[PDB]
């Protein structure tokens, strides 16, 4: 069967440089030719480049806005395909994938996330949300990076339990809140490893 | 000269039942050899990109016999014969006509079917040592409602409002929404409400601070 | 020199994409092909001896629960009274039986008599079902001789003959009695050449038995085949043994889903039905009946005791069914459930297909049984439906049931969208496909489904009419001959164009020693013919 | 998982019956009941299948399972067969003819 | 607008001719899979039990 | 179905012109490339010619030594490929197939014949062939056109006989021999429908 | 330039058991793309060619499965598994990198296997009332033999012989042969020994008038 794995990715801070490895294998790696998709964390996905194989002289591709910046090369001894970012910006975190075919996507890769951002790692604040009269919940932020961990109880609440996924802010830290709906003992646990920071916390009137 | 492609943008479909994706063009993509260059990628969450349909009329392997193809020109159906769990997802119908294609377009999101449901508003004072540190971020929640569509508007404004969505409840099949304005504290202590509107509410609620 | 290479592909393999694309075709035909019916035969209690018979009966309203026989030597008086914890006795007296059991054609297929009367009436009751269903085909047995055609039947031994025994008839008991020997007889005395195979899943044998000739039609050891089942009892040990639970009930009638369903009932049934593949039957000119979607057998295992069945086991089955044949709950609009009509099983069967069919219904499906018109059948029973829907389908009509008081308490029906098919409605072609569902659950565990598919649409051909036409009949012996000459007398009291059947009779028929033929030119000139037709020679040639 | 087997009904417990094991004998010498009782004490949900075809009964019985593997709807299959003579009827009737 | 158009088909091509021969062979197995043997038991006259 | 029909041939003098169309059914005619290749009697298939689609602008491209009398052109409106004989020639006697696709052929029709020749109809002229002593028979000579049927007693005769095909004569007639091996009622009967001849020979020593 | 496919001339062979046609070129038939361009052609005796395998790889539909082929570089074989009767016939391995095509070459022919056989020799007169005619025809005729192959001369000669050979028989799986040499009476009058040559015969064989 025919598999590919994809590597060399990370946090990374925005400037310098980085190389993305794909091993692929189970078939004849020179004669077809590969490329590279992008897609943003909860947006569409976009197309970065394509390599052509050595029959038509193994031509390169790049998407004009990241053109002049991402260099895609290949290694047909090997079968690896290598994608060199240069210059990273905060706009580049996201996922990439590399899939065999140029215009066709056949087969397709795990992805890879890379991520650059200037934020450094810190220790969570967690802050209750105090119910007025059958809700109630905790809201973390400012921890870095991703991810982080949040239970109920220690896990015995569960049921009503609504994580919801954690935005990153304009100041580059990310925030997140963790409710729970009951009618009418209750404690969240949150756990960042980054910082390494465990806090139980309580939301009562 | 480059041709768009549009489709219906969301279709829950009531599992074992056949259902249909309509995708249209700006202008047929029929070559002279006689082959329509379109193909149909699916997305499942958490995983990446697959191919079910290439030049239209035509299935790969592992995709289920139950998927099929038609159409031609600038017109375009892919017929899901009968869907299970597993077929929830993004689909992106894609031209290969003319080439680069820059991105797979909005492509279109099938979920699970179920009765309209009203949101579960509820606004939250911020925490007394979040105001101490120096912020004031009031959130409302919207939960158990269906589908999506739901609006939160904030009147006392934008440019400070962050709104996060969570996955379909696995048994409950609604979405829920959390709503966050956010503001230093002070501009929170100068005056002392989010509006909701949704297809499961006759009218928008307003709760206030 | 290596430069065709951009018009070249194009060309050279615009046919191996589509050869390899018929090949997937061929691939979900081979796993999917609808198979055909165009064979019919059945005989149930109260005189039905053919389905229009039958169809004419259920349309009707007719029941055939009958009176307990006395012929088999029954001491009737011993089993019946108002104790039903008296030993061997049972609390019931009335039920369906077929009066027709011990009569038989023994020099039609030359069986001697002393064999015959110690043969087992349910085989030589599949042997005439079995020649009257292939020649309700339209196919000439004498043709069948050397064909692969294979035969699978449903039956469960019953011990005719099982106690005093003569010292003349012996040697034949052991052939008469034994299951296989059913089907190993009816390819002998057709001179097939394709498997033969008699199964047994008690109430259910009828229904997996064709299920699995589907199998062979699809995997290409067979061109047609034969399905069905019999069940006829010489014993009453089986009521007094299920009066000792009291699950039959007292006046003999199966209440299906009713009010008053409080018990079953017993009655002996015959059912044969010829199998074909649908492209080959389309290409042989035979006539389509129904065509078949799919099947599903599977074992329901565990459950609270070995005689109650799980309405899990009914969802699987289902699904599987309805995802073989590649349909929805939604496209079928007419189901044939068990009708039991015990107290356990009843409710557990309706809250399955509630929970299979009562979803996201823009009609409201109809529910129907025959066990309310005739009983329960044994293996034969599954089969009966078979027989019943085909014909519904055939009319158009919906056919509707009896001891309709009010629908049984236990069933929540506004959680489904199913109703009971209470009284008689139309069923006609609308430019949508129709679609029925068949059922069984046998008592030894295993459930089978089928699901049924209107016939095609076959656009009518008119025939100018002969001038004068011959009308032959062939036939075994002078007094066949003399009845068969009457029952084409009688046919052609209706209305029916001579030179149609003339030609049915001439190719859809074999040639027999006796022989006899009238010449007319008008209907009146035949039936006259035919009713003072005396004159026949039954001649040797030179 | 589903199985299938092949036996002949040799009528045993045919004759004089005490009226205390009354109500099990009819399903204790039925044939599918075989093919029932293992699948319901093993708790399967394959297909339960009883055939006959004499002294091939058995030899069928893989064959069918092989070809129901090969449709699929079953992970394994168990075949085979079984025979014990309660009567020497066999004995008997075939000493008649040498 | 159509100059390459063979160098796009070629592999627009290959995939589906592979993909189309492994349904080739699927119909091969499916209808002619050699069927394995895991357990057998056996008890026969003469004390033979295994 | 893809079904494909031939017709237009026959006998025709030399130096003359003739048309054969080929009519096709069940797809697409003029996605296709048509073809022609002629086979000689008793040769090997020889190609011909061949005509693209019009997306390739349906050029006709022919063989060098067929140049300058035979013509290719396809009608989309009927899906009739018509090729054209001019200057006929006995030398280009040979049985003519119209086939699908330019480079790979994976059809062909029922196949014509060209017979060209100056001759007319003649009787068969029967001669007997006796051994010196197990062999026997009848050499027919100068007939024409084919066919001829022959039977040894009017069929009675059938084993040990060898009918050779016919060979066509340096002066346009055919000949051949029936030939039947029998040691130590040897009657051979020659029936040429075109000069409706029947000739009956008897064989002895 | 031109490439050259060669392949054994003829492989008798008998049913029930599989065959090998090999074939060679004069130059790699692989392409930048990565195809071998040769594709494999049938023609029945007396019947219309038939297209069985192309890509020397996959097979044609309507083919039996029996069929099947590979190679790569400049040689390929073609594999039969079950010879059947109808299998004879004359095969072509027929490359397509270069365009046009002028013929076919000479194929492979394939018959079935039986013995080696010896012919038969014998030598006829000219009839009498031919000789009237003023024609004498000398006729010299090899049966049961096998395989092909056979080879005739007359002395008393040549570019008045025809030569006529039947197909492979049914019954025997032998062939028969007929050399006719046609003179002017003078001719035949003008002298007063048909040599044969075949691998059935030990030697060459001279049969006289």
């Amino acid at each position: 069967e025919v598999q590919l794995v994809q590597s060399g990715g990370g946090l990374v801070q925005p400037g310098r440089s980085l190389r993305l490895s794909c091993t692929a294998s189970g078939f004849t790696f020179g004669d077809y030719a590969m490329s590279w998709v992008r897609q943003a964390p909860g947006k569409g996905l976009e197309w970065v480049g394509f390599i052509r194989s050595k029959a038509y002289g193994g031509t390169t591709e790049y998407a004009a806005s990241v053109k002049g910046r991402f260099t895609i090369s290949r290694d047909d001894s090997k079968s690896i395909a290598y994608l060199q970012m240069n210059s990273l910006k905060t706009e580049d975190t996201a996922v990439y994938y590399c899939t065999r075919g140029g215009t066709l996507f056949d087969y397709w890769g795990q992805g890879t996330l890379v991520t650059v951002s200037s934020a450094s790692t810190k220790g969570p604040s967690v802050f209750p949300l105090a119910p007025s009269s059958a809700a109630l919940g905790c809201l973390v932020k400012d921890y870095f990076p991703e991810p982080v961990t949040v239970s109920w109880n220690s896990g015995a609440l569960t049921s009503g339990v609504h994580t919801f996924p954690a935005v990153l802010q304009s100041s580059g830290l990310y925030s997140l809140s963790s409710v729970v709906t009951v009618p009418s003992t209750y404690i969240c646990n949150v756990n960042h490893k980054p910082s390494n920071t465990k806090v139980d916390k309580k939301v009562e009137p | 000269d480059v041709v768009m492609t549009q489709s219906p943008l969301s279709l829950p479909v009531t599992p074992g039942e056949p259902a249909s994706i309509s995708c249209r063009s700006s202008q047929s993509l029929l070559h002279s050899n006689g082959y329509n260059y379109l193909d149909w990628y699916l997305q499942k969450p958490g995983q990446s990109p697959q191919l079910l349909i290439y030049l239209g009329s035509n299935r790969a392997s592992g995709v289920p016999d139950r998927f099929s193809g038609s159409g031609s020109g600038t017109d375009f159906t892919l017929k899901i014969s009968r869907v299970e769990a597993e077929d929830v997802g993004v689909y992106y119908c894609m031209q290969s006509l003319q080439t680069p294609r820059l991105t797979f377009g909005p492509g279109t999101k099938v979920d699970i079917k179920r009765t309209v449901a009203a949101p579960s508003v509820f606004i939250f004072p911020p925490s007394d040592e979040q105001l101490k540190s120096g912020t004031a971020s009031v959130v409302c929640l919207l939960n158990n409602f269906y589908p999506r569509g739901a609006k939160v508007q904030w009147k006392v404004q934008s440019g400070n409002s962050q709104e996060s969505v969570t996955e379909q409840d696995s048994k409950d099949s609604t979405y829920s929404l959390s709503s966050t304005l956010t503001l230093s504290k002070a501009d929170y202590e100068k005056h002392k409400a989010c509006e909701v509107t949704h297809q499961g509410l006759s009218s928008p609620v307003t709760k206030s601070f | 020199m290596a430069s065709t290479d951009s018009e070249k592909v194009a060309e050279y393999l615009r046919r191996a994409t589509l050869d390899l694309r018929a090949a997937r075709q061929r691939i979900r035909e081979l796993e999917g092909e609808p198979i055909a019916i165009v064979g019919m035969a059945c005989r149930l209690p109260g005189g039905v001896a053919s389905p229009e018979d039958l169809w004419r009966l259920v349309a009707e309203r007719v029941d055939a629960v009958s009176e307990f026989p006395g012929d088999r030597g029954w001491d009737l008086d011993s089993l019946i009274d108002p104790d039903r914890e008296r030993a061997g006795t049972s609390y019931v007296g009335q039920g369906g039986f077929l009066h027709d059991a011990g009569e038989f054609d023994a020099g039609f297929f030359g069986i001697s008599p002393r064999e015959a009367v110690a043969m087992d009436p349910q085989q030589r009751l599949l042997l005439e079902t079995s020649w009257e269903a292939l020649e309700n085909a339209g196919v000439d047995p004498i043709a069948l001789k050397g064909t692969d055609t294979g035969v699978f039947s449903g039956l469960m031994g019953q011990g005719y003959g099982s106690g005093a025994v003569a010292p003349e008839l012996e040697g034949f008991v052991t052939t008469g009695v034994a299951s296989s020997v059913a089907s190993g007889r009816v390819s002998y005395v057709l001179g097939l050449e394709g498997p033969a195979v008699t199964v047994d899943t008690a109430c259910s044998s009828s229904l997996v038995a064709m299920h699995l000739a589907a199998q062979a039609l699809r995997q290409g050891e067979c061109s047609m085949a034969l399905a069905g089942g019999v069940t006829v009892m010489a014993t009453p040990g089986s009521f007094v043994e299920f009066s000792r639970q009291r699950a039959l009930a007292p006046d003999g009638r199966c209440k299906a889903f009713a009010a008053a369903a409080d018990g079953t009932g017993w009655s002996e049934g015959v059912g044969v039905v010829v199998l074909e593949r649908l492209s080959v039957a389309r290409e042989r000119g035979h006539r389509i009946l129904a065509v078949l979607r799919g099947s599903a057998v599977n074992q329901d295992g565990a459950s609270n005791g070995l005689t109650a069945p799980n309405g899990l086991s009914q969802q699987r089955v289902i699904r599987r069914a309805l995802a073989a044949a590649g349909l929805a709950p939604s496209d079928v609009d007419v189901v044939e459930a068990h009708g039991t009509g015990t107290t356990l099983g009843d409710p557990i069967e309706a809250q399955a297909l509630l929970a299979t069919y009562g979803q996201e219904r823009k009609q409201p499906l109809w529910l129907g049984s025959l066990k309310s018109n005739i009983g329960h059948a044994q293996a034969a029973a599954g089969v009966a439906g078979v027989i019943k829907m085909v014909q519904a389908l055939r009319h158009e009509t919906l056919p509707p049931t009896l001891h309709v008081d009010k629908p049984t308490l236990e069933v929540d029906w506004s959680a489904g969208a199913i109703e009971l098919l209470t009284e008689a409605r139309a069923w006609p072609r609308n430019g949508r496909p129709r679609r029925a569902g068949v059922s069984s659950f046998g008592v030894s565990g295993t459930n089978a489904h089928l699901i049924l598919e209107e016939a095609p649409a076959e656009e009518p051909v008119a025939a100018p009419e002969l001038p004068v036409v011959p009308l032959v009949v062939s036939a075994r012996s002078t007094e066949s001959l003399s009845g068969q000459a009457e029952r084409l007398a009688s046919l052609l009291e209706g209305d029916v164009s001579l030179t149609e059947v003339a030609g049915a009779l001439v190719s859809r028929r074999a040639v027999l020693d006796e022989r006899a033929v009238v010449v007319a030119g008008s209907r009146e000139e035949a039936v006259t013919g035919l009713r003072a037709l005396n004159t026949a020679g039954s001649g040797t040639p030179g």
